[PDB]
């Protein structure tokens, strides 16, 4: 879990978010835990539109793979 | 450390039971007309009578730095700095119940060795009381 | 279009309130009642944080997705970049049969 | 103490990022500062967004299949309908409203953010209107940098944003940005009755002519650009 960026990511917003409903449910607010949870929330949304970037690159990593592994076959084949 | 009460009652009865050292008195908050109070007192320390404003803290520790009993308790030195010192009467208690009679109103429960309290008040400004072990100080 | 990138994506980015509109809704109607115990944030964020549990679950209990999550996109463009070229030469001497039959 | 927080922290999700172009997120973003708007549906993929409280009349057609909009239309029931809500800058003369410049650039809602505050606080005080006087300030205001021979050109709505922009002509011959005039509000104090500006082509100042119009807790300021 130590190797995935996105894992730390959601993590710390789920702590902001936390912390956040615990100050309120508290009847202490904060605005530094408030700006805080604000620069959790670019790298959260740009990873996710980079995650729809990795399923392109999933599919057409599966498909060299699967030509790779087609031409290893005609390879032990022949 | 800091304050985790701090209100100021008029008591408004006081009950000595069967007892010669300890009187439970009912009291209502001063500012609110919600925060009532049921306290049993070790009134040969510290007598009370009808019709008295007592101020009410109750603090998670006696320390005047900030939080940083599982420690032995010692007597106070010459010189000791604490909490206690701006108060009459303190006790020191576990809460043991954390009851919820209406849609607004909690009553937390205390028992300072067997001496109940039982604080009630609307939940924002008793929501600093947790499950744990808290100092009563009451000054006149 | 993976099947478990597709339940992830669209559980944290609904197609409704993803984690701000519920919180702030909640908290505008605690202006009705400030003093009712039901009236909890809580109570109303507990089925998001059940959701938060289920993203969980959800990214954990595949593999390859998370083999995937570990390098920077960036990272692995470029290995793919270098790794296509093993194909390339697998591809050469395979097809310089061609020109050793003729 | 906990509603001016909670308010505070709610008007900091607003200034930070309030959501991608989505129908609900218009009507969220609408719905935050307590002023209603109403949708309808022509069918499964077309939609129609107005809000109107006293005054203005704002409207958008939201595509779901293409998650983007077509087009706009705002009007005023004021007796003033000329008001500036379109982009006046050098280079091209292109009639095209700054809101759906805002919606169809960029994709997030700040720039409608910055807009749609403007708007609310113009239409909440506009009895001055705030429309007039806005459109008639850039022709006062250049009327009066004229008069002073120094290099200030006056445009307005520029950068997809509002104000009356300052500008100078550079060594490359294209205006530059440099400095900002507009309406702010103050939260420190409200009582100031804003006043109506009249320049005079005698004495070449400012004097006072509103008696019964006025504009509550707002100032005319600048800021750098």
């Amino acid at each position: 879990l130590s190797k995935v960026q996105l894992y730390e990511d959601l993590c710390r917003y789920e702590d902001t978010l936390s912390k956040l409903v615990e100050s309120v449910d508290r009847f202490k607010p904060n605005l530094d835990i408030a700006k805080d949870l604000i620069r959790t929330d670019e790298a959260l949304f740009e990873n996710v539109k980079l995650l729809a970037e990795y399923d392109n690159i999933y599919r057409n990593l599966q498909k060299i793979d699967k030509d790779s592994e087609e031409l290893d076959s005609k390879t032990r084949k022949i | 450390s800091n304050t985790l009460f701090d209100d100021i009652f008029q008591v408004s009865e006081v009950d000595p039971g069967r007892y010669n050292k300890v009187c439970r008195i009912e009291a209502a908050s001063t500012t609110q007309d919600q925060c009532k109070l049921t306290l049993d007192i070790n009134v040969e320390l510290f007598p009370v009578a009808a019709q008295d404003s007592l101020t009410v803290t109750i603090a998670s520790s006696l320390n005047l730095e900030d939080t940083p009993a599982t420690r032995s308790w010692r007597p106070p030195q010459a010189g000791d700095r604490s909490l206690a010192d701006d108060y009459d009467y303190v006790m020191y208690g576990t809460a043991y119940k954390f009851e919820e009679v209406s849609k607004d109103l909690i009553a937390v429960y205390y028992s300072f060795g067997g001496l109940l309290m039982r604080l009630e008040g609307n939940y924002r400004n008793l929501n600093n009381l947790k499950q744990e072990n808290a100092y009563l100080l009451i000054r006149r | 279009q993976n099947n478990v990138l597709n339940q992830i994506h669209q559980i944290l980015l609904p197609t409704n309130g993803e984690f701000i509109p519920h919180i702030f809704y909640s908290l505008h109607q605690i202006r009705k009642d400030p003093n009712n115990l039901s009236n909890q944030l809580e109570t109303l964020t507990g089925s998001i944080r059940h959701r938060l549990k289920l993203c969980k679950s959800l990214i954990s209990e595949n593999e390859d997705t998370k083999d995937l999550l570990s390098k920077s996109p960036s990272e692995w463009q470029d290995i793919i970049h270098q790794r296509e070229q093993e194909l390339q030469i697998k591809r050469d001497v395979l097809d310089d049969l061609y020109r050793k039959l003729q | 103490s906990y509603v001016e927080t909670l308010d505070s922290m709610i008007e900091l999700f607003k200034d930070y990022k309030p959501g991608s172009i989505t129908l609900e997120n218009i009507t969220r973003l609408c719905q935050t500062l307590g002023l209603e708007s109403f949708t309808e549906e022509l069918s499964n993929e077309l939609s129609r967004l107005s809000t109107a409280s006293k005054i203005i009349v704002i409207d958008v057609d939201y595509n779901k299949k293409q998650d983007r909009i077509q087009d706009v239309k705002l009007v005023l029931a004021s007796n003033f309908d000329n008001f500036d809500y379109f982009n006046q800058r050098d280079g091209e003369h292109e009639k095209s409203n700054i809101l759906l410049n805002s919606l169809t650039k960029y994709p997030d809602l700040k720039a409608f953010h910055n807009n749609l505050k403007f708007l609310y606080l113009l239409d909440a005080y506009s009895k001055l209107d705030l429309f007039k006087y806005f459109t008639e300030l850039s022709h006062y205001i250049r009327q009066c940098f004229q008069d002073n021979c120094c290099d200030f050109k006056v445009r307005t709505n520029l950068n997809d944003k509002f104000g009356i922009y300052i500008l100078t002509q550079g060594i490359n011959g294209k205006e530059v940005p440099l400095a900002k005039i507009y309406l702010e509000e103050n939260k420190s104090d409200s009582q100031y009755r804003f006043y109506e500006y009249i320049y005079s082509q005698e004495t070449k100042s400012w004097i006072n002519e509103s008696a019964e119009n006025f504009s509550n807790g707002i100032s005319l300021v600048m800021e750098i650009v």
